[PDB]
């Protein structure tokens, strides 16, 4: 029929009961504008819709509807590589028209042929700080946990430009066997931040091997939630058809969560703790399931989402849900940035669940994992001993403790400090670790077996 | 009349309640339960029913009586224990054979068999009369025959009939008033709405101090008759012991003890303890009881009664106030009344917005308070009556950040602390000068100046010793002691003396049954004199240690003060303390050189 | 007097460093944790009432 | 009449306006079993019932109701001891039902012939830390506050085993002369522990003297709350008709609190602070009402409620409200448990404010109240001195404080500690108090009048 | 004519929709008691009314209603002063009629003529701590943040009562050519307190300089918030048309705030943090809008609101919102009241942000600004010195710290301390200041120009 009311981004339509769930309808405004919307709720001769375009300016009997009769699906194609999109799949920089070779609905579950065999190959960006302490396997998800006052954008950028140079080296080792593609979805970010990402793909020569989806915050909150999902549907298509390892960078998670929250306090559902959604978990889960090896077993989807804490804590509802779903986290700290360390990624509570799985012996050493265990322990104790040094002085600081103080400094200024064009390799990282670790006696180095220790001090 | 729409908890809803108001007395069901229409939603009235439900069905009649719910105040209030809806507890024990109120059983508000001696007023026939004027008096006890029979608040006319002296019942009419046609016939009892503040000739500012009988309560900030007070509790710090103890020790013409929503054991205790113990007014044959009118609610009885408790209680203080009797009303604890209010808020379904606590809560607390105070008694012959409200406040969630306490401090002008750490250590009641204030202070110390004492001077120094000690204690804890000034040590030492002798006392002071002002003043006077002599003594040169060793004999003597009782000097001025001052002066002489 | 002065200053120096680094930030972090739960109990209630 | 609907576990009956309030109705379900439910509220042409057995099976048009015409009341016998019941009093051993000599109301609001004589004679629980410090009087209800991380079930158990072995100690003291009987109610407690409770009664030889009502968490919520009311009512019959000293041990209040909370999720009645009902206080107070000296003043009912703090803090709703209705509290603590103490009882926030008045020299001693007062002050200083000791060093210590540090440990490990099977004389308890105090001069004492001290010290 | 219901303070009267907003209505009772109320909401055949006196006890059929036809406004007049009123502005003096010359709105603004010209020219309160150290010039709104641990009413009175005895002294120096008037508003007050203010004024002879409006605390909440609104309007008329400098004293903003939190009990309006409105800002603002320079600017309306912390929390929502809006704040602390200093204004965190802007000459001196800097800085240092003295001792303290100590005791005991009936003019205050500061040499005085320092040490 026509529009009865609008309460916030919910639109109260009066229309009949014949449409399906997530059926597209179109609203004819008297302003010479058409707006699309999708049914969130269907009820007895009325529907409640969230519009992708606009959020306000919806009338009563001036505004009419015609139902499309077609449910929301993405035309996913594989010749989508090098084309530039926004947060709905329209071109904003005159990239090629979408076409179609298959249509997949968005539900976080297209065809879902995700993992029942785990990842085991290794991907390196040449960043020691990342790779050694967090061994990224070919379909694991490890987010970047950062906070305000940090250059999280810059680190995401390091990954993107240095990836696609390291990977052919890794191809020979049998870390890889196939090409790499990056699918970048930006959510709710500034023009200035958006250009930075695009600049990085141009600069490298991977503008033809990347898909870029740009959503800005001044584009509807409803447009913003569809943006990561749209990227992910496409990503699964590339993995399936052309068997490439797809890395997805989904930035920023907080922006996405703010969108969900407005559509949950404006819903007739009461939200969870701290005014953050009760199905906030679920909304996040939708992204996360879409990880692992895809049929034909040589393409995969690997995930690094980027989170900045908007309140500086792991207390907050966003870090706590995020961390449970994913398999590790890569932590960035404020202190290291302030000092002049870039990348400022700290290694104190950064952790990889599927570390063991990720390391091998046909493209990495088996000592990657043993040596990792030492670095995590030693650094961790060393950071704590330093704070303790401040308090006590030298009256509860041992000879051995002095050695931990030296390991800490050296780790910070070498292992963690490397420019944004510096490329390492796994073998080099291990060698440099071995040296630092060397000043410690045999007794001290006890979480690694005598066989290993003796050969390489 | 009305037909029960729904029964949800002890709340009954009834449709078809028209020409009804919002405080109406109603008989609910076929069970004829006492009840009241709190609110109305359209035709549907929401009624709080003061007896429980266990078998009341829908569609039973609801009969409105045609008048509000009120309480009965007549004679025989004294030397009897009632509840908060005010039905005699004692009469309930024989007839129902149930000590506490049984369900479906109803009993009228006062005893209807008891006969009283009426003596005529100061009116005769054809005289113009008004409200709170004394129409007679009834010899109510042996301690007090001060129970004046008044023409009700909001009544005037001419008295058609004055009955002569004699024995009558309190149902047996003795008075006719004609205003415009027959106003009503009157009896010994009079009715008063428990939802309205009782009329008054004028309110007057408080300026007459009551002595609590507790040296500590008088010493830092004096009580006044006509005032408002908070005493903090915590529900395991002997708050009960000091409540019951204050009641005995404080001396008023009538006292009203209102158990708001109590243990049931605690209420039982006061019922037993008071006839066994004596008054300080020479009361005989159940001494204290004869002076008290007691309102007993336990928390285990219906929530309606417990709402009603405070209101009935205040009206009783107020009734006696109009007669020209000075009243101490001790209501314990006001936080349990608030807990009953939170209960009502969720049972009717009204919005809470006072931190999970009622909308109405802050205003209801203030309304209760304003009914207390000092006044010129109702009726024109002019008397002084007063009501001092002592209302206990205690936690309802946080330590002082609970709604109850936040509201009460706003409105109270007297606050006397109670610290938990000192409570566990046994040094209750602990009054902390930071957690205590009196706004009545300035008029009160000038009152005591007229009475004889130098009192205002002693107050400032009492404050100074306690005050510096708290700040020096914080340096002691963190830094430690390796040094602490000669002067600073003295302040600490003397503050310990004040704790031990004053602040600690509740079954530890063998005299505490009533302590005069003079005696308190004399005791504190020795403490302050010891302080000034001591600080001067270190400065004019003499070691701190030599000064402790020589003061010796007197220092113990002030330490021991607390056990001593008036037995030397006057009846309020004590010679051992007067002797002490002069000996102190001699000690200073030995100590400086 | 010097030798003693030398020992005592070393202890007084440790105590300043200890209160500054450990104690004060523990009071900040604990206060904050409890604040965040606390405000939410008050807010959700109002939403429950409104629903 | 018939089910209109079911909302949560609460079942919405549509029915004609006749029933009693709290009237049992029997719901006929098509599965060979009929069940009873009680009208929780009666309303305009409908009643909302929670059915006492199961939670599923109700149908729209396949249900029938018939009104029993009688509200639930507990049928009471004083022959009910020596029988095993569940939460509805049905047998589980086949055969021992409650049966009757009289029928009495489940709320205990009709009879309520509770004596206006305040707790009088001494009671002990054979645990020195309880008895001396927060001394139990008949008719006194003082809560056991526990915390989880504890063998809190073992502490409850200990008290149940000890109850009735105390009683010959008490006969001799002349704070008992008459039979002792146990009324035992279980709510949401583990299987193993239910066998521990039966076993503890068995050992004692008081199996005949006790009634067991067993209610698990797989038995309904409404039915859970009724259980202690049945127990309580039977105790009141024991105390009143035959002038007995009745001890009802009621565990677990926390389970009882949850059950109350789950309801009101479809009632018109609305929930207050921290989602707890506002008339939760009212619910606690119905349970608590049967407790106190009965009329005849030769019987009494003493009530011990068992509370485990589910969150550990004492400002949580469950403990906070209870502590107010009761006269004092008894604190068990995690910290003692960790060192390796049993029964681990902290005494610092533990105080009973009606302790002094009840007790006198005739079954205790006059110093019983004084010697207890001294031990709190010294223990309190010892505890603050300990905290300061950690932070600053031994710089803030003073002579009294060093002595107080030793006192703390001495008290903790000799006084509070004893075997499960062990029980203690009150007079004994008092010589052990004096002993601990012997390490302090007498001039430092002040919570004892110098007269009293001189006699017993 | 038919009362529908009462839901708390809020009364629903069922009668037609033809009334306008805030039109007074009369509830006619068969008790012969006419009560007026004001419609909060008007809806289709019902209005929601809050009755000024009482709020309940009205029958549902024996009652009638009449509509006045006039929205609530204050009859304002210059002959109104020197009289005691209620919270509706109706004599309790037993005096004559209110009198009108105009009818001015009390809704929030009468004509709002609040200038776009900033504060200058000193307004003297007659309290040394406020006037010299925190100079208030007209139009400024500086609150007193006090606590219940202080005697907030007594200090408030002091400011009024000593104020306007400053004025002959100002007239001579030529600060004021036009007269000075006080508008005193008391809220939710205690009976002793209401009487106290009148008596204080009577004593000084400030009675006919001021009008006192008393709203008592047994009077319903809606009347209470109306009270300052009435006061503020009266003041804007005296200030505009007959050009007078007016100091408006409003106590207690905490009781006004409570009323605002309190109303809402059938409204669909939800509060914010700690139960206090999200719109608590808005309500504060409302009082705040009547405060500033009037048009013509020789008259002014000067506002000092008085806020009582109930629990000593500066993170309590009431002070925080206010604090942001206000041009500085006055902090009064419990500690000084405890030493026995009266008034006990610690000038330690107190500030006036337009301190320089107020002073001049002819009601100040030039040397006023420099001194304000010497005394604040020296005082702060004095507090720090007290703590150090306790530690080091008296015989081991510094010269600089010793001076700072001496200053603390004199500063407190001479500058801040003044008697109840002792007026402290600004000229008087500045002299006492030079005696205190003299103890420091010229070498330690330097936030003072050498010109001044040479005049007065």
């Amino acid at each position: 029929n026509t529009v009865s009311g609008v309460n916030g981004p919910l639109v109260i339509l009066e229309k009949v009961k014949f449409p399906r769930y997530n059926e597209i309808v179109n609203l004819t405004l008297p302003d010479g504008t058409v707006r699309q919307g999708q049914v969130l709720e269907i009820r007895g001769d009325r529907a409640i819709v969230q519009v992708f375009e606009g959020t306000s300016g919806i009338d009563v009997k001036k505004t009419t509807v015609e139902f499309t009769g077609e449910s929301l699906r993405i035309p996913v194609s594989e010749d989508m590589l090098g084309r530039i999109f926004d947060g709905s799949g329209r071109p904003i920089d005159n990239g090629p028209k979408v076409f179609a070779e298959d249509y997949l609905d968005i539900n976080g579950s297209p065809i879902n042929p995700y993992a029942r065999i785990y990842p085991e190959e290794m991907i390196s960006t040449g960043v020691s700080a990342i790779d050694t302490m967090n061994s990224i396997a070919r379909g694991q998800k490890i987010p970047i946990f950062s906070a305000s006052g940090l250059p999280h954008n810059e680190i995401a950028a390091q990954i993107c430009r240095q990836a696609g140079l390291v990977r052919p080296t890794k191809d020979v080792h049998d870390g890889h066997e196939e090409n790499f593609s990056i699918v970048f979805a930006a959510m709710g970010v500034n023009l200035e931040t958006a250009r930075f990402f695009k600049q990085d793909f141009e600069e490298n020569g991977s503008l033809e091997r990347t898909s870029l989806f740009l959503n800005l915050a001044n584009d509807p909150t409803i447009e913003r939630i569809i943006t990561p999902r749209l990227a992910l549907t496409t990503a699964e298509y590339l993995a399936y058809q052309t068997e490439r390892h797809v890395l997805t960078i989904l930035t920023d998670m907080s922006s996405y969560a703010d969108a969900l929250r407005e559509v949950s306090a404006a819903r007739e559902e009461v939200p969870g703790r701290r005014g953050y959604p009760g199905y906030m978990y679920t909304d996040l889960s939708t992204i996360y399931e879409r990880a692992g090896r895809v049929e034909g077993r040589n393409g995969s989807i690997t995930q690094i989402p980027i989170l900045t804490m908007p309140n500086d804590d792991i207390t907050h509802p966003i870090p706590d849900l995020t961390g449970y779903i994913t398999e590790g986290q890569i932590f960035v700290d404020r202190q290291l940035h302030n000092k002049g360390i870039y990348p400022p990624i700290n290694v104190l509570p950064s952790l990889s669940r599927l570390m063991k799985s990720a390391i091998g012996e046909g493209m990495t050493r088996k000592d990657h994992g043993d040596v990792s265990n030492q670095l995590y322990a030693k650094y961790a104790i060393g950071k704590d001993a330093a704070a303790m040094k401040a308090v006590v002085g030298e009256e509860a600081l041992s000879i051995e403790d002095k050695l931990s103080l030296e390991f800490l400094e050296k780790f910070e200024k070498t292992f963690i400090t490397q420019g944004a064009y510096e490329d390492r390799t796994v073998f080099e990282s291990l060698d440099q670790a071995w040296s630092l670790l060397r000043i410690y006696p045999k007794e001290m180095l006890n979480r690694i077996s005598p066989k290993i220790l003796d050969e390489f001090y | 009349y009305g037909a029960i729409y729904s029964v949800s908890g002890p709340v009954v809803i009834a449709e078809n309640m028209i020409g009804c108001a919002m405080y109406e007395l109603v008989k609910v069901g076929h069970d004829n339960l006492v009840g009241e229409v709190i609110r109305i939603d359209g035709d549907k009235a929401t009624i709080q029913v003061y007896e429980e439900t266990a078998g009341l069905t829908v569609g039973d009649p609801v009969l409105r009586t045609g008048k509000p719910l009120s309480v009965e105040l007549g004679p025989g209030l004294m030397e009897t224990i009632y509840d908060g809806i005010q039905r005699p507890l004692k009469a309930i024990k024989e007839e129902s054979q149930s000590i506490y109120i049984p369900r479906g059983i109803d009993t009228p508000a006062l005893d209807r068999t008891i006969k009283w001696q009426f003596t005529p007023g100061k009116f005769q026939v054809g005289d113009h009369i008004s409200g709170g004027d004394i129409y007679g008096s009834v010899f109510e006890n042996s301690l007090i025959s001060s129970h004046k029979i008044l023409l009700p608040p909001r009544s005037r006319g001419t008295i058609t009939w004055i009955a002569p002296a004699g024995e009558y019942t309190l149902d047996e009419k003795i008075l006719e008033v004609e205003f415009d046609g027959k106003k009503s016939d009157f009896t010994l009892y009079h009715t008063w709405p428990v939802r309205v503040p009782r009329p008054v000739t004028e309110k007057l500012s408080a300026d007459y101090p009551l002595l609590t009988g507790q040296r500590v309560l008088d010493a830092l900030f004096p009580c006044v008759q006509g005032g408002t007070t908070c005493i903090p509790g915590a529900f395991g710090c002997g708050k009960t012991v000091i409540s019951q103890s204050l009641s005995k020790y404080s001396n008023s013409d009538a006292i009203i003890y209102v158990g708001c929503g109590e243990r049931g054991n605690e209420m039982a205790e006061v019922l037993m303890e008071f006839p066994e113990l004596y008054t300080e007014m020479s009361g005989t044959k159940e001494p204290i009881m004869k002076r008290t009118t007691l309102v007993a609610n336990t928390s285990n009885m219906p929530v309606a009664a417990r709402e009603a408790s405070i209101y009935t209680g205040i009206t009783l203080a107020e009734y006696f106030r109009d007669q020209g009797k000075n009243v101490s009303m001790i209501a314990d604890s006001s936080s349990r009344w608030a807990e009953a209010l939170r209960e009502i808020s969720g049972r009717l379904g009204e919005m809470p917005a006072d931190q999970g606590f009622p909308a109405y809560l802050g205003a209801k607390l203030a309304s209760f308070y304003e009914r207390a105070g000092k006044a010129v008694a109702l009726g024109s012959p002019d008397r002084t009556g007063s009501v001092s409200i002592v209302a206990a406040v205690s936690p309802a969630g946080g330590d002082f950040s609970d709604p109850v306490t936040t509201a009460t401090l706003g409105i109270t002008q007297v606050f006397w602390g109670l610290d938990k750490k000192l409570a566990q250590r046994k040094h209750f009641p602990s009054i902390n000068t930071s957690v205590s204030y009196s706004k009545y202070t300035n008029v009160l110390n000038k009152f005591y100046d007229s009475n004889y004492p130098e009192f205002p001077v002693l107050r400032d120094r009492m404050k100074e010793i306690l005050s510096n000690a708290e700040e020096l204690e914080q340096v002691v804890q963190l830094v430690g002691k390796s040094a602490l000034s000669d002067s600073d040590k003295i302040t600490l030492d003397v503050a310990t003396l004040i704790k031990e002798d004053f602040l600690q006392q509740n079954g530890y002071s063998t005299y505490d049954a009533f302590c005069p002002i003079w005696k308190t003043f004399d005791m504190m006077r020795a403490f302050i004199s010891y302080h000034d002599e001591a600080q001067k003594a270190v400065a004019n040169g003499a070691n701190w240690s030599k000064l402790a060793d020589s003061t010796g004999d007197v220092k113990h003597a002030v330490s021991s003060s607390k056990f001593f009782e008036p037995s030397r000097g006057e009846k309020e001025v004590h010679g051992e303390f007067e002797k002490l001052l002069s000996t102190m002066q001699e000690r200073f002489a030995e100590s400086t050189d | 007097a010097f030798i003693i002065l030398d020992e005592v200053i070393k202890v007084t120096n440790r105590r300043v460093n200890a209160i500054e680094h450990v104690i004060i930030p523990r009071t900040e972090n604990t206060i904050a944790y409890i604040n965040s739960e606390l405000d939410e109990l008050d807010r959700e209630e109002f939403y429950r009432l409104k629903k």
